[PDB]
């Protein structure tokens, strides 16, 4: 309301175990999973898509 | 350094663009040029043959290759325009250099109207040369064999690239190894990227450097001779001459320019004391 | 401090039981000797620039390896260059001072890019305090030249490389240099100075251009950054009693959250103002000053009246209690000044360079109430009062009002 | 080699510690107390600082005026300061004025009046202090830094306390505070300069013998802080200089990493454009900052408490469009403590610190402050030989291991004051706590 | 290459009697054929300036030397665009071809190189 | 100065995709711009590929 | 449309008894349904400011009014991005919805429009 040294209430959001390795590791697991599926999705996409340039079925026949 | 380095890529894109466009005619030189140039990729170790079949879309140059070259030939000029714009934006930080090699920050002119009107002179000179070829001698720079339809059976007497690729072809022939020759040929273009390092001069450019000017003259004439040797038959004595010219080409970057530029530095300093 | 001589240079050292040594070169090159205004400040800032044996860069990088520190300041009397290091690294520091005095390359780019900008930041930081400005202005009015020269380099009068090089030619000479070593073995310092400063010019004693003349007057420095007022009284015969009188009149509190029991401290009650009486002995003249700063020009004016009254009241009668309080506060001030390395160096520097024997804190004279009141009486009845006002000068007092 | 610190105890458990210097003529005696604002709760926050004001407002014998006079007659001065974990009350005097000064200190600590009239008078003075700290930007920045790093915890509270408490602090709660906290087992009587130890112990037996002992005497410097990665922005476009502090949770006094954190701090070091030598310093950050004019100054710090600490940097800059670069380059120098530091930087910082820790003690007040701090945080004065050995034990592997667990990819507490529009949001600052190339 | 390099190598040659006997006459002819004097330049006007070190050295030139350099560059640019050569007093005579900039760049580089060395010091 | 700001080419990308200052309250309807860029990229990739096989 | 236009038309309506009787109640419900008060805005905070005239009017606001406007905009932006509404004292009460900016913009526009007129004067 007036004093700027009285931090507003963040208790509804604060985690108690915020400084722990487990805490960070969980968020990096989510980031990592997302990076993993993006890598696997990119690989699948690139491989299937670029295969159009390999000899078509009529040519292989 | 940055506009120059992007420039080297522009030059590679222009080569690829022109090579693919030449295939599109599907005359004898189109087919056989595509065959021999695309087979250089077979030299890539382990995967080379697989890559060639992938590029061709089959087991030899044929319809799949021609249709993909059309699509890429249409695309590549747009990529080239983007890189041409990039090298100008990179240049804009320093501005154009000038023939004296000094700063021009002391004395600038607006691009328009001065260089607009000076560009018109060379535009009209260019259009005169264009007119003489296009209207009076339209086939002077071409190969008659490209007016024969592609025939995979008959091999033309001599399979050569278009004239502007001939120096790189001479460099490739000079190395006996297939992979060696491909590397040398690519290195001949990529070595332009080291000029910023091997030029040790404290002065920009050759206007005031008599020895550098002589060396540059020999370098340029050697590059023209390599061009000529690219279209001779593989016969004596052109085989050895091609090897000597190739050594000269590379030694300009690796030995002569570093040495001459070092010595000229010392001559400027001692000579003006 | 055992005073001796090593190769024509006066060396004073006092051994101690600490891992920390302070070595100071004191130069007779303060602002009263300044050839052109501000040159002594510029020369001070040009210490530890590029020398011929060692660049400024190399010096700083090596000083960091010894964990040494460097302190320089300019007074009206001296330039002081002090280094603080571990005892064992003494030879390095002696040699560094030798390089500065013998072989400083005074290069124009150092002056433009390094020395003058730092000198300008130095002054701007000092002037943030309006009381500093007021006391500087008061010396300028009181003495005009010599002691009245500015200590610091100012923008209105630029110092050139030729100015600084000429001044250094005079100052950096055996006749103007004293070495003071705190917690330095005296025999070891003499041996090192004797080898390092042997090839320093002999030169001649730097002198004040002209005799010290006293003047009264007013200075009205209009700023927008705080308010202050100095009431100075130039002294033609500097006497040690004025130290006792300065400490008696006092001004600062001896206790947190208090006003204090000193007459000048009691003059500030009901105001957010501070006061400090100071006495400056310069050998041949002196200045007794009372400086008052505050945020309100009205309050400063109010205190200024009470301050001059306090001085008059003192001239009337001092009690025995008050005279003893003056002796105690003055002995203490003497002791802490001889402890503080900055002031210590200049004290022995004055003894060595002039011949003014130091007064040990234990030998500080006790002044009777008669002697104190007599000293205050002379000041209240001065023919040449100086008043420097800083800030909202239209609202600050004038000399004739006081 | 400095004289030995002598240490004695009384029966109540008051420690007396002294370091004599026969070369000086002044002496600093005082009382270091292992107590401060952190010992208050939320309701009496501000009490410790309030008491400091009243300690000089009169005792059962000497009135306010008599107190003033007695000290004036001594010749020296008295000084006091209250911090989060420590309170100090000392007296600088002449050699032979030491018995007077011990007597006055003993009086103001044990026998202070705390008269309702004086409580009421100071209650306005302290209320005015709330609106004038506002000017001391470094203190504003550090107080917000503690408030956010230790959000809703005792270390997070200010020393002055809230306006609300200032209006409601009674003589009862003042008396309660000093009775609970100012006990003999928490106090050290320190003398430095021209003091005799045996004389000081006698003066302690005369004046501090009727001090209460605490019921459960823990050792000196005995304490759980849960650091919050967070930011406070106090944007003020009218200020010309930005003040920024960035910190991570650091080390306590008795951490095994205490010296490692000091060495790491020395690798970054300090910088000030106003000092002539600063453009030539070896620190990489110093070189970046000075070459590019990114800052007026920066100061690395490693603040310790009994059970936690803050390690970080305080920056000031007028370069308001390149604050981003200043913060970027600072945090990339911290990254290098994890990824790149070798024996080159570590041995250079050790050299600089071996001297620095000794150089700091250059007067009797500094010596007394060193004896008092060390006795109330560690329980003993650590000899320079032990300190030289602990510094020598720091290797480059220790620094890298410490930075990888303390700095690398960790949350920061960040405070910006002034024209800080160019300071990016929390994520972009915190993303510089790691390097994607590593 | 750095000016420092060029100056040091030149000094090695100028020391050696044999070397100087063969190199100095060559260097003088080189300078004559170079032809920069025919545009009214001094040798140091040609040194590449788009470098931090060179920008710093140029900022340290005395104002007079700096104003004269600006005029020589403008004058040479005007000869270049006109395809003319200097005549008369505009031609730089050998005695006017002074190394006005070399001492400044050598000082800038001395510091730059010492900084690099000292950034790699190892406490022994 | 950071390379992304100092280099003119990097700085152009930087100005549009990285340091570009945005309102802090754009809602999901501000996402169609990047979806349109995605459609344009898919159409270029698939279209150029179809051109390699189309007559 | 110009603020001047809006203000003049509004004054014509407020004059006419009949018109005000039917328009004022509509305008009050409009403002209630508009819902800008539920983000803690005052009406004038919504006026488009990216014009020379409006930039000039904003520069003429008293410092306190200007600081308070900045806070209302920041606070409203935070409600918008959070998908929350103001509660309690953050809701603008009808008595707080003052036309703090209207007098400034009317003065800026008065001059701008007089300048346009006078640029087209014809000496008779
Ligand atoms: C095509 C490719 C697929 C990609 C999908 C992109 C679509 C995303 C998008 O822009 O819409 C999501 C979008 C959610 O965006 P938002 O950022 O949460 O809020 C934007 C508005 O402020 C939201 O307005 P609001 O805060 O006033 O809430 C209104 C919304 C509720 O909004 C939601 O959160 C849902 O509910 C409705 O309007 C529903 C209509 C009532 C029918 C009964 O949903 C809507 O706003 C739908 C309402 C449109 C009519
Ligand atoms: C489309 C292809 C996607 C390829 C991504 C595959 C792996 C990269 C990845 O997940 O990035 C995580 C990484 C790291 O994410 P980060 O930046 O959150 O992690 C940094 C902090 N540490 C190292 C402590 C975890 O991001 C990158 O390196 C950028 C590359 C992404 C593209
Ligand atoms: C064939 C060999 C040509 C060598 C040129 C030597 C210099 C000369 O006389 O040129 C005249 C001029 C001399 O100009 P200048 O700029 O040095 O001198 C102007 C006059 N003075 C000295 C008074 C300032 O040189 C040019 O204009 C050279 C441009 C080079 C273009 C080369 C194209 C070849 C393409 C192959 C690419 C791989
Ligand atoms: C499509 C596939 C998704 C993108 C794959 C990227 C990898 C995802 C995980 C990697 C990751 O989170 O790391 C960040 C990389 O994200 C990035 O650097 C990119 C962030 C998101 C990329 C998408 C941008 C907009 C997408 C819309 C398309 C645009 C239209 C054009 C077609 C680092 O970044 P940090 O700052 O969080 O690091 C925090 C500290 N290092
Ligand atoms: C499509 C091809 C290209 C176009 C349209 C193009 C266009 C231009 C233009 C308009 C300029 C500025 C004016 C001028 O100096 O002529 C320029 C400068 C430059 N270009 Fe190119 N360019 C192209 C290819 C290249 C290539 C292949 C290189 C290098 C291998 C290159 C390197 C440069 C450099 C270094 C400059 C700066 C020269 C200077 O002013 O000193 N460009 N280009
Ligand atoms: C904005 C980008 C584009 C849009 C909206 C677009 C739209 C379309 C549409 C509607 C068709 C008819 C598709 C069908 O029903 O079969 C089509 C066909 C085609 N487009 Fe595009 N196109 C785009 C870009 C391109 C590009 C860049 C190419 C490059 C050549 C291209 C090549 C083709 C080809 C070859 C076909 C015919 C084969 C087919 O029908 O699939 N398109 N396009
Ligand atoms: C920089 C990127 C590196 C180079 C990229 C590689 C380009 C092309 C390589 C692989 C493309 C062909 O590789 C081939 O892919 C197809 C899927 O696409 C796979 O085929 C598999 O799935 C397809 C449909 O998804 C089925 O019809 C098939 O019966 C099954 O075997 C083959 O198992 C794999 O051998
Ligand atoms: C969207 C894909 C990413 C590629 C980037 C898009 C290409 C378009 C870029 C070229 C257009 C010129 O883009 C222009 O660049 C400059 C600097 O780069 C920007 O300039 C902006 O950023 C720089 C620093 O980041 C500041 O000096 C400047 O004050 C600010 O206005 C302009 O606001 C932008 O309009």
């Amino acid at each position: 309301g007036k004093s700027t040294y009285k931090i507003p209430d963040f208790t509804p959001y604060l985690k108690k175990d915020r400084n722990t390795d487990a805490n960070r590791l969980f968020s990096y697991f989510m980031i990592g999973s997302f990076g993993m599926l993006s890598a696997a999705g990119a690989k699948a996409t690139v491989q299937d898509f670029l295969s159009n340039m390999s000899a078509s079925a009529d040519v292989l026949a | 350094v940055l506009p120059w380095s992007i420039g080297v890529i522009i030059f590679l894109l222009l080569i690829i663009t022109a090579f693919m466009g030449y295939v599109l005619v599907f005359g004898q030189m189109s087919l056989w040029g595509a065959t021999v140039i695309c087979n250089l990729v077979s030299a890539i170790p382990w995967l080379g043959e697989d890559i060639v079949h992938f590029l061709w879309g089959g087991f030899s140059v044929g319809n799949p290759t021609l249709q993909r070259f059309f699509a890429l030939h249409y695309l590549m000029p747009f990529v080239l325009a983007v890189f041409a714009l990039l090298h100008l934006i990179a240049l804009h930080t320093a501005g154009s250099s000038n023939p004296l090699g000094i700063t021009s920050n002391v004395d600038k002119l607006s691009m328009h109207p001065y260089y607009s009107f000076k560009d018109l002179i060379t535009v009209f000179a260019f259009l005169l040369m264009f007119t003489l070829f296009v209207f009076f001698s339209p086939d002077k720079l071409g190969h008659p064999d490209n007016y024969i339809p592609a025939n995979p059976m008959v091999t033309p007497a001599s399979i050569v690239p278009e004239w502007y690729l001939l120096p790189f072809y001479a460099i490739l022939r000079a190395i006996p190894d297939k992979l060696g020759g491909v590397i040398a040929m690519v290195a001949a273009i990529l070595i332009l990227l080291i000029l910023p390092i091997v030029d040790r001069s404290i002065i920009r450019g050759n206007a005031f450097k008599p020895i550098s000017k002589l060396l540059f003259g020999f370098f340029i004439c050697n590059f023209l001779l390599l061009g000529v040797l690219g279209q001779v038959h593989i016969e004596p004595p052109f085989i050895v001459l091609g090897q000597i010219c190739t050594i000269f080409y590379f030694s300009y970057f690796l030995i002569l320019l570093p040495m001459v530029s070092t010595i000229e530095n010392i001559f400027f300093y001692i000579g003006s004391l | 401090f055992s005073t001796a001589e090593a190769a024509g240079v006066k060396v004073a050292a006092q051994d101690g039981q600490s891992p920390i040594s302070d070595l100071s070169v004191v130069l007779r090159g303060g602002s009263r000797y300044a050839t052109v205004p501000g040159v002594s400040h510029i020369l001070e800032k040009f210490a530890f620039q590029n020398t011929v044996p060692k660049s400024a860069l190399r010096f700083v990088r090596e000083l960091e390896l010894f964990g040494g520190k460097l302190y320089t300041h300019t007074t009206r009397e001296h330039i002081v260059l002090r280094t603080q290091f571990l005892k064992q690294d003494l030879p390095y520091f002696v040699d560094a001072f030798a390089n500065v005095l013998k072989e400083t390359k005074f290069q124009q780019f150092e002056l433009t890019e390094r020395v003058a900008p730092v000198a300008e930041l130095d002054l701007l930081k000092r002037e943030s305090d309006p009381a500093f400005t007021a006391l500087e202005a008061a010396h300028e009015v009181a003495f005009r030249t010599g002691l009245g020269n500015s200590v610091y380099a100012q923008g209105y009068s630029p110092v050139t490389l030729e100015d600084v090089k000429e001044f250094a030619r005079q100052v950096y000479a055996k006749q103007n240099v004293a070495v003071v070593g705190n917690n330095v073995v005296p025999a070891d310092l003499q041996q090192l100075v004797g080898t390092a400063f042997a090839d320093l010019q002999e030169g001649s004693k730097v002198t004040q251009a002209g005799t010290t003349t006293l003047h009264g007057g007013e200075a009205r420095v209009r700023t927008s950054t705080g308010n202050a007022l100095t009431i100075a009284l130039p002294i033609a015969e500097p006497k040690p009693v004025y130290h006792a009188l300065a400490s008696f009149l006092g001004g600062p509190a001896s206790m947190p959250w208090s006003v204090g029991a000193s007459p000048l401290a009691q003059a500030t009650v009901g105001t957010h103002t501070s006061v400090k009486a100071t006495y400056h002995n310069y050998g041949d003249a002196g200045l007794f000053a009372i400086t008052i700063k505050g945020d309100s020009p009205a309050e400063i004016s109010q205190v200024a009246h009470k301050a001059v009254q306090a001085l008059k009241d003192t001239g009337a009668e001092v009690t025995e209690e008050q005279a003893a309080r003056a002796y105690a506060k003055s002995k203490f001030a003497a002791a802490e000044a001889f402890e503080n390395p900055d002031s210590s160096a200049s004290v022995i520097g004055m003894e060595l360079l002039s011949g003014v024997s130091r007064i040990a804190p234990e030998n500080v004279q006790k002044f009777t109430p008669a002697e104190l009141s007599e000293a205050a009486a002379q000041l209240s009845a001065s023919a040449k009062p100086v008043v420097a006002a800083v800030g909202q000068v239209h609202a600050l007092p004038f000399a004739d009002e006081l | 080699v400095s004289p030995k610190t002598r240490t004695s105890n009384l029966k109540n458990g008051l420690t007396i510690a002294s370091e004599s210097n026969p070369l000086v003529q002044t002496a600093t005696v005082g009382v270091w107390i292992d107590a401060g604002s952190r010992n208050e709760n939320a309701y009496n926050n501000g009490t410790a600082h309030f008491f400091e004001h009243l300690a000089f407002k009169g005792t059962d014998k000497r009135s306010q005026h008599q107190l003033e006079l007695d000290i004036e007659n001594m010749g020296g001065h008295l000084n006091a300061y209250t911090s989060r974990e420590s309170t100090v009350y000392y007296a600088k005097s002449f050699k032979d004025d030491v018995p007077k000064s011990v007597e006055i200190l003993a009086d103001i600590l044990q026998h202070s009046k705390l008269a309702e009239s004086a409580i009421d008078r100071e209650r306005e003075v302290i209320t005015r202090e709330l609106e004038e700290v506002n000017k001391q930007y470094e203190e504003v920045v550090f107080d917000h830094l503690h408030a956010t790093a230790f959000m809703n915890q005792p270390l997070g509270r200010t020393i002055l306390g809230p306006r609300e408490n200032i209006q409601t602090i009674t003589n009862t709660e003042l008396r309660k505070f000093i009775t609970e906290n100012y006990t003999a087992d928490r106090m050290v009587l320190v003398g430095a300069g021209a003091v005799d130890h045996d004389a000081l112990v006698e003066l302690a037996e005369k004046y501090f013998s009727h001090l209460p002992s605490s019921q459960s005497p823990v050792p000196l410097g005995t304490p759980i802080p849960n650091f919050v990665g967070s930011e406070v922005r106090l944007r003020d476009d009218t200020m010309p200089v930005a003040h920024i502090a960035i910190a991570v949770e650091g080390v306590s006094w008795t951490s095994e990493d205490y010296y490692t954190a000091l060495v790491a701090q020395a690798i970054i070091g300090n910088y000030d454009r106003a000092v002539g030598t600063s453009r030539h310093q070896g620190s990489r950050l110093s070189n970046i900052v000075s070459e590019n004019n990114l800052a007026n100054s920066f100061q690395s710090f490693s603040t310790s408490y009994s059970d936690t600490g803050l390690w970080g940097i305080y920056l000031t800059s007028e370069n308001t469009t390149q604050i981003d670069d200043l913060v970027h380059f600072t945090l990339k120098e911290w990254n290098r403590l994890s990824t790149s530091v070798s024996n080159l930087q570590v041995e250079r910082a050790k050299s600089q610190l071996k001297a620095g820790l000794l150089l700091s003690l250059d007067g009797t007040t500094y010596v007394a402050e060193d004896i008092g701090r060390q006795l109330t945080t560690l329980g003993r004065r650590v000899t320079p030989a032990e300190v030289e050995a602990k510094l020598e034990a720091v290797t480059e592997h220790d620094v890298r291991a410490w930075a990888q667990k303390t700095l690398y990819d960790k949350d920061i507490a960040l405070v910006g004051l002034g024209p800080i529009e160019g300071l990016y949001d929390y994520n972009r600052i915190r993303n510089d706590m790691s390097m994607m190339r590593w | 290459a750095s000016i420092t390099s060029v100056v040091k190598t030149s000094e090695l040659i100028l020391k050696s009697p044999l070397l100087s006997k063969i190199v100095v006459p060559l260097a003088k002819t080189y300078v004559k054929f170079s032809g920069y004097r025919q545009l009214g330049f001094k040798m140091n006007d040609l040194i590449i300036e788009e470098t931090p070190n060179m920008q710093l050295a140029l900022r340290r030139l005395p104002p007079t030397e700096s104003y004269d350099r600006v005029y020589r560059l403008i004058r040479a640019t005007q000869f270049s665009l006109s395809h003319k050569l200097a005549t008369g007093n505009d031609i730089t005579k050998p005695e006017e071809d002074d190394h006005y900039l070399i001492p400044y760049i050598l000082d800038v580089e001395a510091e730059a190189f010492e900084k690099d060395a000292l950034d790699n010091l190892e406490v022994v | 100065m950071a390379l992304r700001k100092k280099n003119s080419l990097l700085n152009m990308a930087n100005s549009y995709v990285l340091d570009s200052p945005q309102p802090s309250n754009l809602n999901y309807f501000w996402n169609f711009g990047s979806l349109l860029a995605l459609c344009l990229v898919i159409q270029l990739a698939t279209g150029i590929t179809l051109a390699m096989h189309y007559t």
